[PDB]
């Protein structure tokens, strides 16, 4: 005890690491990533 | 193969489920509109130079001239074309019309032969679907987007119907041919070993064998009526009727309508009836056994590198559902990275199937990236790890049956070997310790043969 500091923030673990929940803004930008090439 | 070598040739399918037919209905086969078809499918050249010496010829000929006819160096191509003879099963030999074993073909089949090559006659040209004089004047790639309706529906119901709420009676339909597999602990079925392969190759040749999914209960469906409805869309486009098929029509045409339209080779309009338009995808069908196309720039490119195969993403909906459909894989923060730690979620797929030869030919064909770029070998050493995986399903095996123990001869024993073979209910044997394996199907005649002797 007594020892809390800061860090601590990658969180990723399991089989389903369904990692798509927070983008705000991604869903936009993925179809300008298709005409362009 | 688990049920899709049928489909990769045309000619063969059609002449093993001609031999299991009703003699009526065979009879009724024999029209116009089949000559056409049973020589473009074929490809030999001995195979299809038969069907014109059968039209000039009036009499039966004996087998004397077909044995010269090879002359010298020929007779070897003359066994190949034995077999196929007996596929099509419209010619007959007589016992000596003329000579000795003369060979003969059906009339009924002669007759309409001459119809669509030399000779003719009026109900060619009266009669609907085989013809149906009309012209084009709608929007084309308004219609496109229908043909793909149609095939995307059948993908909801192989993952388990994700979104979907259509009353279309397709998951029963293809459990038939070994695609769709029922789910034991639940009810939306899932999808067999040889189903995976169809969502690969994109080709209309497995349509062709879904028009006849129905006929095979041999009950109240003729096939001069689905032959004669098929000719419409191998006709490419501009192949319409207008109208001329609501007056010409009954309730076994519907019927056939109603389901050769959600296949995805023809479209028809509202209330199923007034016009109807053939999809796109019918044209791939007459043109070869199959097909590629929808991309034009091909962004997916794959990993050479390491082994757990980093998988193409960003491409359009159809790569979405359907590698998670394979064995469902991973993805992170960006756009979609799948594919990025497979180690167990390959052996979860594997364990209800032996689906080795689907996931190779979908990590070397998916869109030609490497073959095209690049020029080595596309799989590096994964070759080994894949059949490995395969292996470990092997360990076990979860099968019933019983063993006869003490015995008391060693030639005794070699006996009662036999009567389990020939039945079919012999597993394994083993002639140092006096055990067989006798499946539970045929244990009450198994014992029967041991009282006896």
């Amino acid at each position: 005890p007594g020892n809390d500091p800061q860090e601590a923030v990658p969180s990723a673990a399991g089989k389903q690491v369904d990692e798509s929940g927070t983008k705000v803004d991604e869903y936009g930008a993925k179809d300008y990533r298709l005409q362009m090439p | 193969s688990r049920g899709l070598n049928r489909v990769h040739l045309q000619c063969r399918n059609l002449q093993e489920f001609l031999g299991g037919l009703s003699p009526g209905v065979l009879d009724r086969l024999y029209g116009h509109p089949a000559t056409c078809l049973a020589v473009f499918r074929e490809l030999p050249s001995l195979a299809k130079n038969w069907v014109m010496r059968m039209l000039f010829l009036e009499q039966p000929l004996p087998q004397a001239a077909v044995a010269l006819w090879v002359k010298k160096e020929f007779s070897k191509a003359q066994e190949e074309s034995t077999g196929l003879l007996s596929g099509l099963r419209i010619w007959h030999t007589q016992l000596l019309p003329g000579g000795l074993q003369g060979l003969i073909l059906n009339p009924i089949f002669r007759q309409n032969l001459r119809i669509a090559l030399l000779g003719g006659g009026k109900a060619w040209s009266d009669d609907t679907s085989q013809l149906g004089p009309d012209k084009h004047a709608r929007d084309v790639p308004s219609l496109d987007k229908y043909a793909e309706e149609r095939w995307e529906v059948v993908l909801h119901f192989m993952v388990g119907s994700p979104s979907a709420a259509v009353s279309q009676d397709l998951a029963q339909l293809l459990s038939q041919a070994g695609l769709m597999k029922s789910t034991e602990p639940g009810e939306p079925p899932c999808i067999t070993s040889a189903g995976f392969q169809f969502l690969l190759l994109d080709t209309p040749a497995q349509l062709w064998y879904f028009m006849l999914q129905y006929l095979q209960t041999a009950q109240s469906r003729g096939m001069d009526l689905v032959e004669i409805l098929s000719f419409l869309f191998q006709l490419s486009f501009s192949t319409l009727g207008k109208d001329y098929s609501v007056e010409g029509m009954s309730d076994s045409l519907l019927n056939f309508l109603q389901h050769l339209r959600e296949f995805g080779l023809v479209f028809q309009r509202k209330r199923k009836s007034r016009r109807y338009y053939p999809t796109r995808l019918a044209i791939n069908l007459s043109s070869g056994v199959s097909g590629a196309g929808g991309t034009v720039h091909q962004p997916g490119f794959i990993v050479v590198e390491t082994n757990y195969r980093l998988y193409a993403y960003t491409e359009s909906e159809l790569q979405i559902a359907l590698i998670a459909l394979f064995s469902e894989m991973l993805y992170r923060f960006p756009n979609m990275v799948v594919a990025q730690v497979t180690r167990e979620s390959v052996q979860q797929a594997i364990a209800s199937g032996i689906t080795a030869q689907q996931i190779i030919h979908f990590l070397r064909t998916r869109a030609h990236p490497v073959m095209l770029k690049q020029t080595p070998v596309l799989p590096p050493t994964i070759t080994d790890q894949i059949r490995l995986w395969e292996l470990e399903r092997d360990r076990l095996r979860f099968t019933e049956g019983v063993l006869y123990n003490q015995f008391l001869s060693q030639v005794d024993f070699e006996l009662l070997l036999a009567h389990a073979r020939e039945l079919g209910v012999l597993v394994f044997e083993n002639s140092a310790k006096r055990l067989m394996v006798v499946t539970p199907a045929g244990h009450s005649d198994v014992k029967r043969f041991w009282k006896r002797q």
